[PDB]
């Protein structure tokens, strides 16, 4: 099935208008970069075989072109890396006081305590990611082994996750103390209260609502706030996304150290096997088979990893678009920064990823009222300056239109524009 | 009668070693679940018969008191070609490659009624013509005896593995893996066999068949799983994971 | 010859082995070769004798300089390298075939003998030894001892052996009996005659067969078992096990059948030594690319170079970078070159880790520039003034013009294949 | 180094030719690497063994070659529909996107047009001289909340005006600046200030 049928009750004087409201805090994955690989095209086909590599030499640059590609991806998974995360020329830092209006930013801001000053969540999600074989990471010597011992490397990324963790509170204390001023020029201090007024005057709806609701507010955020918190600690295919890219790279990584098995017509798969029972002559004719079966697989490998790197390039793009425009403003872009009326996001970093918590305005309780067009008062038309009007079955009303909050028709909330008789639906009523 | 071998016959394909990998490998396996002829004997008639040997064979036995003595591994077991005589009576383990006119009756005369000890030695009359020997393992031995042998490009590989159970009637439920014995180069092929007994039997035989499996091996060494992956779908599917 | 700043992947560096290592079984029985070649008389081609031979120290050199052999052709292996090579087992194959047909025996051949009685594996790993035999086998009066088959059902499979006599029917007639209509006996006498030429005469023929890889190695060749060494880069050679690594002692508990040991990759990782029954790790030499630290030849021929993924105690032609006094270790591998500050700048050249590399004087007093290995700092620390009630509002502003850089096309470029790969040809 | 965005395509294009052009000059494993010197020595039947080896070898090049051009022109358009898309949305229009036309409040831009690329002049507003003011949510007059119709309230010490956010020009608030709703009893932080 597609969904629940639903036939909106539509009608042509009949206007559906929100009375409440719910905070809507939705997490993103977006993968940012993936495992750096250096591959030493000439150890990976003729590891320690002399003989072999002067018969390499014949096939020309294959292996520096394979290396040139290996390393324009990595430094491409750095740029990758650098372009969504430090987009803050300063990094700002909370102030001790979290007085913040009710809201609580306990779970998403650094714990000093840890030895990493890296979030509740952020730690959630570090630990929900698991890699594979190694990821030499925690690692105080050498890499894995296996496939490091192969020709085949893993380099560190050039930022640490202690950094991109900085990085990610520096964005947040900057979001959280100066709204989107931050983004623009320098930061510009103001009450977080005041900041979601100026929201709920972005998403269309007045900011009294805020000023009126703020408790209820709060509640609503931290509780979904502990709701993604929950979500995290309980659920493991949250991070589906991450866990696939780095299951491929370990995949493609697995198939091309095994490739090294295959005989590909030779007598051994063994080079020194070979070396060890043939005579120079008729041992050219088996090294030349297994150069040639390794080098196809190390080019498949390459082609495939090139391909991925597009992806991950175009992902991160999305990333770095996704915290210009949502944690650093307001994003008017439906569906871009979460579902509803996008409030604010959240940045938080994932291993080779970042996480964003987008928190949006949802429209809760709808009721029924008849609507009209224009209001006819004393021969001339009125329409709503802001807002719609609406009637309760007896008297009318102007309201905002993403909440119930009926007011008085006057000549404020009203203007003018010709007569009667013109507007389709106009409805007579006096006009204070 | 039938009993259902549910994951035994499973012995340590190579001389390598493996550690917390799972490896999939090719070779004469006894499929899991199946048939093991199960073989009685009564008091009278007694039930002994010729056995055929095709592409190896799993054979058990809730061994007491060391009744079961051996096998014998053949084409005609009558001296006209090469047989096979590993036994262990009372000395050694005594393996003798010749030709042998072997008994219509062959097995160790014993009189149940203290006189449980060979008194009519009908195994064969003499050794004739004769190729190669071999004595060695001076080893003796509610308790399981599981067997596999194949004879392959001319080694007969043997796989033993000892372990205590319960069960009266059945197969244990289990795993345990099989390792190699001994590897015996003779050279020949193999049709039909029998085993041995003194005067009660209870033996399992069962039939290698060429398959692939995927052996799980542990921390520490030793197998601890396997995955037949031609029994069902499932396992195909756990196959082609390699999980 | 103008090297922009930055920091550049170079050739790779490796641990040389310190000297080489075997380890082969001292067996002292020396092999029945001479036996197996010597015997009395051989057997006819259908009843082919075969010799097992193991649990002897083989020395093919005799075998291979006595000149009494005029043919002599290995096939899986070569006569030289023999020597340093052990087998699981060896066969022995004798028997005497026409002097013409000898070029037949090989693998994958075809004719009478190869497809009647005789049969070599399309992959036979062995060598295939014969020489006349014409004065010690035919007789002036005829020898007529030496059988072959004629004629078979079908081809017989490689190292099969053939002793049946039964008559041959070569029509739809049923041959019922010891004869019938055009019924002919498989098995056909060989006339060898003193004064038949050359091609005809009796050649003695022996093969020698043997496989590797598949079970501890019985039959080695006559060298001389070194000392054992571990913890060293080491060109090891166990039963014929070459190969290059560290050697350590392991606590893997190998299964008294176990020899060898093989990791998750599918590799050597651990061996037994054949001498002694002992479980030895095996490593290979440390390894990793090297990458030079340069801010351009503009600006100093000084640099600094990185053994990524090294450590510094593991530490290419040019050595006088060993000697350090500035050797620095970081995440990413061994930094020589480049003194450590504990300061902290903004990333020049990146190094990894959050390390990066950069040109300037910092003492060593000042205007003496030198390169530098620091932590990278992600920016200026800053403390909003936030509180309650408290905004701050900007009084004046900037019209700022920026430039942004993006590529929207390149050159079309237009390959011929044909062109290309057979340029007017 | 402003234009090393583009002098990377070229840089890579102009290798990924020369290493193409290059590659004619590999043996790979044949007795030499030119085509008419292997005509010329051997007859037909032998040499064409060469020149096989020679074709596997040069097919595997241009292979190698035409793959690395399709994935970086795929590169290449996805930013060639980035620029477009900056041309309609920064040059055509005025953009509320942040960074997008960049850094600072888009007022508008300008194409300029580079060697196989196109150059955006980025024309930005950035507030330049922040002062500290005391600011609340609300205003209460006569027991009614006052809010800014848009702006924010700011107190120099004594007393109370309201400004446009991005720009500091104090005014009296009146009844034209703010609009009421409720009462004083629900907003936290409100304070008393007359409203003219
Ligand atoms: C593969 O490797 C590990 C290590 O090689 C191995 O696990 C080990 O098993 C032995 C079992 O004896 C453990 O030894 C124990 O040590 C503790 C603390 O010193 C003792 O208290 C134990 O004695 C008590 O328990 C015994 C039962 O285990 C009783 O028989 C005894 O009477 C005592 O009540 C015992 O000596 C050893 O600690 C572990 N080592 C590790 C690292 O776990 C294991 O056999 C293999 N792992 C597999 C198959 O998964
Ligand atoms: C649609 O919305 C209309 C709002 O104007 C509703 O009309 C209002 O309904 C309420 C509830 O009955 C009524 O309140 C009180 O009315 C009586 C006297 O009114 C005095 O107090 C009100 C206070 O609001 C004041 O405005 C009046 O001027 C008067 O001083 C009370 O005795 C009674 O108990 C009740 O509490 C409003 O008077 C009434 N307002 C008007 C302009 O009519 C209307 O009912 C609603 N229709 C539907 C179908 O829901
Ligand atoms: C708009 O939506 C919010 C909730 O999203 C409404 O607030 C909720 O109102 C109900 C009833 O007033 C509350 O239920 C009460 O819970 C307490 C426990 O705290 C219990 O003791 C009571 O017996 C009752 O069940 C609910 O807690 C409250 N939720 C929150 C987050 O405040 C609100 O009333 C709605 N506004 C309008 C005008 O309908
Ligand atoms: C912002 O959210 C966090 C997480 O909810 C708040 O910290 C949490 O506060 C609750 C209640 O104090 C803790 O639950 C219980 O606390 C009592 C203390 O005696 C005890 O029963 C248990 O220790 C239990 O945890 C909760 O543990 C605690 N979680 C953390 C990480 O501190 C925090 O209070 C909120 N910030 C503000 C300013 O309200
Ligand atoms: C590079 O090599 C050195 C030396 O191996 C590393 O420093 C540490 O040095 C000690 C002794 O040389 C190594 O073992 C030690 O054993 C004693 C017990 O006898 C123990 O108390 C020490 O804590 C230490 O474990 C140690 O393996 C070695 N540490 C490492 C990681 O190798 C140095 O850390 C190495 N640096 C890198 C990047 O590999
Ligand atoms: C109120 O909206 C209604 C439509 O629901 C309009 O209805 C009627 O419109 C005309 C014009 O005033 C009036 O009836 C007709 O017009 C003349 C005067 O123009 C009237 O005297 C005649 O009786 C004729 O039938 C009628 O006043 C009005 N119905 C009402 C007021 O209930 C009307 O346009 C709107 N009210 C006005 C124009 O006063
Ligand atoms: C708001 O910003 C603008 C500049 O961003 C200030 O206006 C004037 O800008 C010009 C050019 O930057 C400067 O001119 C000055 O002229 C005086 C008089 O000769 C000279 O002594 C100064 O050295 C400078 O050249 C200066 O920034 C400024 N003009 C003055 C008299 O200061 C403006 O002052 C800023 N504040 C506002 C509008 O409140
Ligand atoms: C915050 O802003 C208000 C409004 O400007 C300041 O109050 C105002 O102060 C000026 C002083 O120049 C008054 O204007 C002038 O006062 C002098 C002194 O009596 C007089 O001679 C002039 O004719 C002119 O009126 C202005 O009346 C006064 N406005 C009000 C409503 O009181 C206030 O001083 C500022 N507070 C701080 C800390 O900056
Ligand atoms: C904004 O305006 C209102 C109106 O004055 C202020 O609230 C009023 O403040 C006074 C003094 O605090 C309150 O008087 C108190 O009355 C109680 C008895 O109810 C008495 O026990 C106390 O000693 C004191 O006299 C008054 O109740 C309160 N409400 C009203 C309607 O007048 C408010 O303080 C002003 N906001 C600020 C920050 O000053
Ligand atoms: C809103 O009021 C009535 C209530 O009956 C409406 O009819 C319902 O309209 C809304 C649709 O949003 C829902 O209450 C129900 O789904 C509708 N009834 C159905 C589907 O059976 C009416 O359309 C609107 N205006 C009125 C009554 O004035
Ligand atoms: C919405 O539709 C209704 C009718 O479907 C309109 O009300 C009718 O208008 C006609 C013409 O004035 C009258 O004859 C009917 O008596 C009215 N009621 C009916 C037909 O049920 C109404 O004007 C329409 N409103 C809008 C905005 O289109
Ligand atoms: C046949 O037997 C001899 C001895 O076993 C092998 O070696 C010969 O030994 C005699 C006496 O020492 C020497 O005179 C010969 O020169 C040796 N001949 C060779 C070839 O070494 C001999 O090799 C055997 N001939 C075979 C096996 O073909
Ligand atoms: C804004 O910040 C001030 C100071 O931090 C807070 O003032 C406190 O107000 C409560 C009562 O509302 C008192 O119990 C505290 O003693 C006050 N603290 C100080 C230092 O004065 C104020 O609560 C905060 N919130 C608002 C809306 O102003
Ligand atoms: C800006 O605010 C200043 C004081 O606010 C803060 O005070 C300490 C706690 C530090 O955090 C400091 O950096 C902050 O500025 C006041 O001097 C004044 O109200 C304001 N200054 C201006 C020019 O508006
Ligand atoms: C044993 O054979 C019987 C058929 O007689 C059948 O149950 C099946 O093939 C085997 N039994 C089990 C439980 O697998
Ligand atoms: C296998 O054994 C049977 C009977 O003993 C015999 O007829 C046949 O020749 C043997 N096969 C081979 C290859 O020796
Ligand atoms: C068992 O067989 C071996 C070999 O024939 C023999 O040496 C030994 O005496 C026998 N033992 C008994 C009790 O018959
Ligand atoms: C096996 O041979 C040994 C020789 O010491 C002997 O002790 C033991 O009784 C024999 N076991 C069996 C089952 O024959
Ligand atoms: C085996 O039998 C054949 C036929 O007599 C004979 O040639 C051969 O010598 C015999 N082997 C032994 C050891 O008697
Ligand atoms: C071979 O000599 C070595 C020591 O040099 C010893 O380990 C080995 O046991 C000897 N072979 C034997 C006793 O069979
Ligand atoms: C590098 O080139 C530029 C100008 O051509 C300039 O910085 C300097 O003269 C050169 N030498 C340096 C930076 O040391
Ligand atoms: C940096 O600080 C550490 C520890 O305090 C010290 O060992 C080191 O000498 C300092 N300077 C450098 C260049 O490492």
């Amino acid at each position: 099935s597609l969904g629940a049928e639903n036939s909106v009750a539509y009608s042509n004087n009949s206007i559906a208008i929100p009375t409440n409201f719910t905070i809507s805090v939705t997490t993103e994955i977006l993968p940012v970069s993936m495992t750096k690989t250096s591959v030493d095209c000439t150890m990976y086909i003729c590891g320690d075989s002399t003989e072999c590599s002067n018969l390499l030499l014949q096939y020309g640059s294959f292996c520096t072109q394979l290396n040139r590609a290996l390393t324009g991806i990595a430094v491409e998974q750095d740029k990758n890396t650098q372009e969504v995360f430090a987009q803050v020329k300063q990094i700002y830092k909370t102030p001790p006081i979290k007085d913040f209006g009710g809201f609580n930013f306990s779970q998403i801001l650094p714990d000093p305590s840890k030895p990493s000053k890296r979030s509740f969540i952020e730690d959630l999600l570090f630990n929900k990611v698991t890699l594979a074989d190694a990821g030499f990471d925690i690692a105080a010597r050498d890499l894995i082994c296996a496939q490091k011992f192969n020709g085949l490397t893993v380099l560190p990324p050039l930022l640490t996750d202690e950094m991109i963790a900085q990085y990610t509170s520096a964005l947040l204390a900057g979001t959280i103390t100066s709204g989107w001023t931050f983004g623009a020029g320098a930061a510009l201090q103001i009450p977080f209260a005041m900041q979601m007024a100026y929201r709920f005057n972005g998403i269309g709806v007045t900011q009294n609502v805020l000023y009126e609701n703020q408790k209820l507010i709060a509640n609503q955020f931290n509780s979904a706030i502990g709701k993604i918190q929950d979500s995290l600690s309980s659920t493991a295919s949250a991070l589906g996304k991450l866990q696939d890219v780095v299951n491929q790279n370990a995949q493609a990584l697995n198939t091309l150290v095994k490739q090294l098995s295959s005989n590909f017509g030779a007598i051994s798969s063994v080079l020194n096997d070979i070396l060890s029972r043939l005579d120079p002559p008729e041992a050219e004719v088996q090294i030349d088979r297994l150069i040639t079966g390794r080098l196809q697989s190390l080019q498949t490998y390459v082609t495939q990893q090139l391909i991925r790197a597009a992806e991950i390039r175009a992902s991160a793009n999305l990333a770095a678009t996704k915290m210009s425009e949502c944690v650093l403003g307001q994003s008017k872009r439906v569906d871009f920064c979460g579902k509803g009326y996008h409030l604010m996001s959240f940045p938080q970093s994932a291993p080779h990823g970042v996480v964003f918590l987008h928190v949006t305005y949802v429209p809760a309780q709808e009721k029924n009222f008849t609507t009209a067009p224009a209001i006819c008062h004393d021969g001339k038309a009125h329409f709503p300056r802001e807002g719609v009007f609406v009637s309760n079955g007896t008297h009318w009303f102007v309201t905002q239109r993403n909440f119930y909050e009926p007011q008085i028709i006057t000549t404020d909330n009203t203007f003018v524009s010709g007569n009667c008789d013109v507007v389709i639906g106009i409805v007579n009523n006096t006009v204070y | 009668a039938y009993t259902n071998s549910f994951t035994r016959g499973v012995y340590y394909p190579d001389k390598v070693f493996r550690s917390s990998v799972l490896h999939s490998t090719q070779d004469l396996f006894l499929p899991f679940f199946s048939n093991v002829t199960w073989f009685h004997a009564i008091h009278k008639r007694f039930d002994n018969p010729v056995l055929p040997f095709n592409d190896g064979v799993y054979f058990a036995s809730t061994e007491k008191s060391n009744i079961i003595r051996g096998w014998i591994f053949g084409t005609t077991l009558d001296s006209k070609t090469q047989s096979l005589l590993i036994v262990n009576n009372a000395t050694n383990v005594v393996i003798k490659v010749c030709e042998f006119q072997f008994c219509n009756d062959p097995f160790l005369g014993v009189y149940y009624h203290k006189s449980w000890m060979e008194s009519e030695f009908r195994v064969y009359s003499s050794a004739n013509n004769c190729t190669f020997e071999y004595v060695s393992q001076p080893f003796l031995m509610k308790n399981l005896r599981e067997f596999v042998f194949k004879n392959i490009d001319g080694y007969f590989k043997i796989y033993s593995k000892h372990t205590p159970i319960n069960l009266v009637r059945d197969l244990p439920q289990g795993f345990s893996a099989l390792e190699p014995l001994v590897d015996l180069p003779i050279g020949i092929n193999i049709t039909r066999f029998q085993t041995l007994l003194a005067l009660a039997a209870a033996y399992y035989v069962g039939y290698l068949q060429p398959r692939t499996f995927l052996l799980k091996y542990n921390e520490n060494g030793t197998i601890t799983d396997a995955v037949d992956c031609a029994l069902d779908p499932l396992s195909e599917t756990k196959c082609t994971l390699k999980s | 010859f103008t090297v922009e700043k930055g920091i550049y992947q170079t050739s790779n560096f490796r641990v040389q082995p310190t000297e080489s290592i075997v380890r082969f079984p001292n067996i002292t029985n020396l092999c029945p070769f001479g036996e197996v070649f010597n015997a009395t008389r051989f057997a006819s081609v259908y009843a082919w004798n075969r010799k097992r031979i193991s649990n002897c120290v083989a020395d093919y050199s005799v075998l291979y300089n006595s000149a009494s052999f005029s043919t002599f052709k290995c096939y899986g292996v070569s006569p030289t390298k023999l020597n340093d090579l052990c087998f699981t087992n060896v066969y022995a194959d004798s028997f005497v075939i026409r002097g013409d047909e000898v070029r037949q025996i090989a693998p994958g051949q075809t004719g009478k003998i190869a497809d009647y009685n005789y049969k070599l594996p399309d992959d036979f790993t062995g060598c295939v030894i014969a020489w006349n035999s014409n004065n010690l086998d035919s007789k002036v009066g005829g020898n007529y001892n030496y059988l072959y088959r004629l004629f078979r059902k079908s081809n017989l499979k490689p190292f099969e052996r053939d002793i049946s006599t039964e008559i041959y029917q070569a029509g739809s007639t049923p041959c019922n009996g010891v004869e019938g209509f055009n019924c002919y006996f498989p098995l056909q006498s060989y006339g060898f005659q003193p004064t038949n030429g050359v091609g005809y005469q009796p050649y003695r023929v022996v093969v020698l067969s043997f496989e590797l890889l598949h079970a501890p190695a019985t039959v080695c060749g006559p060298k001389k078992s070194t000392n054992l060494v571990k913890n060293k880069c080491v060109n090891f050679n166990f039963n014929g096990l070459t190969g290059t690594g560290v050697l350590t002692e392991s606590n893997k508990k190998f299964l008294p059948f176990q020899q060898f040991g093989r990791d998750i990759a599918d590799t050597t990782d651990a061996v037994r030594d054949p001498q002694t029954l002992e479980i030895l790790d095996i490593t290979p030499c440390s390894f990793g690319g090297v990458s030079v630290i340069t801010p351009g030849t503009n600006t100093s021929n000084q640099v600094a170079v990185l053994y990524q993924g090294v450590n510094c105690t593991e530490v290419p032609t040019w050595r006088v970078y060993s000697t350090g006094s500035n050797v620095f270790q970081t995440r990413a591998g061994c930094l020589i070159g480049a003194e450590h500050v504990n300061n902290s700048y903004e990333c020049d050249i990146p190094i990894g880790a959050g390390i990066c590399a950069s040109y300037q004087t910092q003492t060593n007093s000042v205007a003496s520039q030198s390169i530098i290995a620091y932590t990278m700092s992600l920016g200026a620390e800053n403390s909003v003034a936030y509180s309650n009630n408290s905004i701050a509002i900007p009084t004046n502003f900037t019209i700022s013009v920026t430039t942004e850089i993006l590529p929207v096309s390149m050159t079309k470029t237009s390959v011929d294949c044909t062109m290309y790969i057979c340029g007017d040809s």
